[PDB]
């Protein structure tokens, strides 16, 4: 009785800039799927139940697009045929430049979330960050998206 | 040349299709081969704005007075609250649709 | 059936009274499966090891008392007359802000595995409680599952 | 029958300064091992599989340490006899203080990560923080390292 | 139902161990609470039914702190300022951090 | 005190050692009693830099133009990519012995 | 590149001879019939990999006047590593490791 | 013919890659006499003892951010006899810090020399830990050489 | 025709604290002697002629007057050491702040058979030994 | 015979005239062997590659030094920089610092090398052991 | 002690040889031929005067990290000259703060 | 068992021993079988303070006015200059440097 689990890793394709969700690697390096699928950025549930889902995104930059006004949103969202809108699950807000000055412009910060949610067969979870320009991809170890059934 | 699907007002249940529930209502029991979808109203504090097949309603947002905010529109079973500025406050950041934080006038 | 719970930040969520944060247990994302709840606490029914977690969303329109925030998970047990700290974080956002009057946001997450006996309780505390920014249950929450 | 789990806590000897991993307490207080073991800072896997691994480190300081790099990592690493270097698994990059930080105030910042990884028998996981001078040890509740099979 | 000096273990109400002592073996209907002293570096300050002692806090020299009271089996350590340092952030009875006096 | 181990050129499979694959390749199949270790080369965008018993190659790092960087050496089977300043940029942030961000000339 | 020896060998003239184990240096190079003759690194020195070196690497010292002591001693196959002396805490960093410790006040 | 070389600072010297410095080998003051060059390295043809040397000019306006407390300038051997570079001759400097007035120019030159044994096919390179400190000009201020003794 | 040359490296016995010269390693690691000898800190000349001699010493410390770093000749022709090549440097601050500074000297001097060259540093406690690569002493005939 | 020379700072070493430093060629540790000297310059006789070096002792009682080696040749009407260092020397404290350089250069018969220091006032002459200038063929 | 050559020639062994124009180096020295052959300086080098040099002089680089750019580029007859980048002012030109 | 050696006032030449020269003089020519050590005075700017077998004299030290120093004792063929403070000047750091009031 295999327990569903997955870990997907930041990829060179990861940031579409389309306003769609982030995409993720599923097969290479540290990424894998066990009893879950993937579709267009989404972990797709096969087996219904309660899943701990989690994501980390590594942020950083040389200054911010908006100065001390800049705000980041990092979230996990459910897509389901039962509703025609995406539903927020777990969301964080950060003020990434809040401590920066003009002579201290370069910054790095990670955002992590996790939580247990109920998912039916055929439902999907995706990760979204606004603004994607602050995501600093490296090699799949700094940004990632996963789940396992509990 | 498309493929068949649930109608807009239906949702999947196995390989079948069941009718969606109305706004402000959630599914209590799925439809069966004789039986219709059984819907029940969203308890207070929650809403669902559209036809749905959800088992649970959506939590209404609170408008944070410490953020200089107040409800433009209270929550109801069919609609989320909308937040805007309190009297004596101006919006300092929009979040697209709505306002996120307001400051006083001194 | 493996116990699990996810509790969401609530209208009530802040008593203000030196008591812990309060949470919603049934509406929306919130649920209890084989755990119970009482006055802010997840209450354990089946003894074992649990991963407990909490996220709280902090923020403010600028910065007015204490610059240091503590966000913690704590155990209440009839085995000891004080709450025991389990997993705790400290944060300083206002202390180091370049502008005192800017809107700011910061999210605090923690989790870990702890051992819990039947009848033992876990609560969440934040000081100062007024830095917690409630919305709709997606940004501040409290959960657990047995591992 | 017994699902492997562990939780290891910061302790007086956690910060060796040797370029090696953090060490941890494994028995006293909140620390335990159940079906995992410990060796020089590592959780040692005995039963192969997929594990959620996590670590928290409490950072902070009075002012900012001299000569601190611009970027600091907090990460989980795999040691395996399949490779003579450690493999990065899950890493956060942060800039917790610098030049512009006031010499005179106390700052605090906590770093959490988690994720699921595949581990064979005999493989190990360790935690590293690039500059240990930022770690603020207390009593085992602010810095820690754990895992459980999923 | 347990009185003050007892605590619940399964179906039973068991006597608590004294400060400085931990429950090595819970009481059964037939055998008593077995209390053992906390090992070094840990403590329990009250009558208790804990299987594990509380870990004592370390006073961090890099924060300008030392132990003004050492950890013992019944009492957590308390921290105050190191010599040549003064308090800049205060908690309850102790400091959370001290800075050094400047010199010429 | 250590346990007995395989040679610097071998790696454990169960209770025995097997030979390690060369840099640039990963293990496709382990020794048997009478099978050599079958190695397979690293796929694009991955690398392994040493003799190894790894089932999966290591992911190559990306050099971010938004940080003023480009690869001064491209990922190869045996070697990770390495980053340098983009043309018209100079290094302004260091990570250990190497550059982590570059700034454009004014 | 140029034609090279295998990983467990090193060049002697225009040929290749087998490398010595970690902890050992080359005492005598290989001939056609005769293998590489190796000998253990003297105390205070190390060699951490298969090697074709004629001289061992010197181990680093950990300077107590910088508030340091060896947390791991020099051995034949491994360099010493430095950590804080008792009653000292790290105040200076060199990359991932401590370069100086200060005594408690 | 006694082997000798002097290589000089050039616009490609500072790669920021964590590799060694690169050098000009033919133009101006640079030359190679019975030694070769490859990716920053002086490559030895005739085995023996060589005096090797390097100068790097450091300087700046202010101090680069996040500068380490210990900066090294050194000469290192690459040999097929060992899979890592071996340190030959290295200096530690602390050229500037967060206190350094960001309103003025500082300069400091680092020089080292020594005799080492090199076999045929061995290589010597120069590294500086933090290349942002290095102030290239025209080949007169930073350089790398060797001659057999 | 074998040209005398030597390179001697910092060692754990290098700093005697006795007022005498620094001592050095002569055989292990990167150290060697070729047509020169060694005795109690000194390179001892067998073949008379002009030598380029050199020393590097790595100095440093945490917080903290003048440092002196010198090469000196001992000769039976004079009851005292002759200063040959010498440098003075200022030390050093936060007393939490490390400083480092390397001192290099080189030059050509005439040496007869049986004459000796040594290295001295004052104050010896500011020398930061590591692994033989930071502080060293050598020569070759030119 | 392999050419070589070591020249020592001396009482005349700093002219204060905008010309190069001068040096002693015969007394104490100074000597010339197959090289000549002329107004501060080492003068080459036998053409080829030379390691040239100079040390200058800098210092002061309270308060950009350039220290350089330069080529004079009838092949060009200006001095050519060979090897040059910059140092930030320096309120009210005593300080010392030594500048050393060396390197291999090609010199033709008749060509000259000199040493300059700006500002010359910062050079602290003592007895020829602390500031010097030399070369030898390699 | 006299120069080997009159002002406009330079010594090459026993002989006195004609010089080469700015921007050119001596490719083939006088010897069997009474005359000199000159060839252009390669890119990145210059020679600014009448000369008997076998190698051109390396042009200086202007350091952006010091707030400098070339106000005059390097050419065969002239070295680059450095001045401030846009928005900077000379502090020493050898360095430029904003 | 002690070993043979030049006398105190002699110095080694080859396998043999020659007499040293007086302070203020250097060996111009080594002693021979029939001939004495030939010595010659040290030129101005140099000294030698003891009997010696040196081919060169030691260079006298200069006293740097710019460091607030004057010669208290001038240099001579047999002793080195010694420096102290100039008038209107007192020692900070023999004094290596002095201040004007
Ligand atoms: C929401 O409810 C409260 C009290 O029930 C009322 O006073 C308020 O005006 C309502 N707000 C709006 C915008 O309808
Ligand atoms: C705490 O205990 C230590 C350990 O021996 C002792 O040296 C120290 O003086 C004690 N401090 C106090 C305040 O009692
Ligand atoms: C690396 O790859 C690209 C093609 O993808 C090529 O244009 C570029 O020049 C290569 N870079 C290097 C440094 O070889
Ligand atoms: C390293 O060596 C010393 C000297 O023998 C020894 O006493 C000490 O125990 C060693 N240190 C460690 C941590 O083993
Ligand atoms: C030393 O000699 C100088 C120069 O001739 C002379 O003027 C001075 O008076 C003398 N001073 C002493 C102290 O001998
Ligand atoms: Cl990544
Ligand atoms: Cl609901
Ligand atoms: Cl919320
Ligand atoms: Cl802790
Ligand atoms: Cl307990
Ligand atoms: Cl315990
Ligand atoms: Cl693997
Ligand atoms: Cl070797
Ligand atoms: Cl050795
Ligand atoms: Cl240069
Ligand atoms: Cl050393
Ligand atoms: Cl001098
Ligand atoms: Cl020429
Ligand atoms: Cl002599």
């Amino acid at each position: 009785e295999v327990n569903p689990a997955a870990h997907l890793t930041g990829a060179n394709s990861s940031l579409t800039g389309s306003g769609g969700p982030l995409l993720w690697e599923t097969q290479l390096g540290l990424a894998f799927l066990r009893g879950l699928s993937y579709h267009d950025g989404a972990l797709v549930v096969t087996k219904a139940g309660y899943y701990y889902i989690y994501s980390k995104v590594q942020l950083g930059g040389v200054g911010c697009p908006l100065g001390l006004a800049s705000t980041i949103t990092h979230g996990l969202y459910k897509r389901t045929p039962r509703y025609p809108e995406e539903l927020e699950l777990l969301v964080s807000q950060q003020s990434p430049c809040g401590r920066a000055t003009s002579s201290s412009r370069v910054w790095w910060d990670s955002s992590f979330l996790g939580g247990v949610v109920h998912l039916e067969a055929g439902e999907e979870v995706v990760v979204r960050v606004l603004d994607e320009r602050l995501v600093r991809l490296r090699d799949g170890t700094r940004s990632y998206f996963g789940a396992f059934m509990v | 040349r498309s493929l068949p699907s649930c109608k807009e007002d239906e949702y999947p249940v196995g390989s079948e299709c069941c009718p969606k529930c109305s706004p402000g209502y959630r599914v209590k029991e799925a439809c069966g081969e004789l039986t219709g979808t059984v819907c029940e109203p969203c308890p207070p504090g929650t809403y669902i704005a559209h036809l749905n097949g959800l088992s649970k309603c959506l939590q209404c947002q609170m408008c944070d007075p410490a953020m200089g905010l107040r409800a433009s529109r209270n929550c109801s079973r069919t609609e989320n609250a909308v937040c805007g500025c309190s009297p004596g406050h101006f919006c300092i950041v929009q979040d697209g649709d709505h306002c996120a934080a307001c400051r006083a006038y001194a």
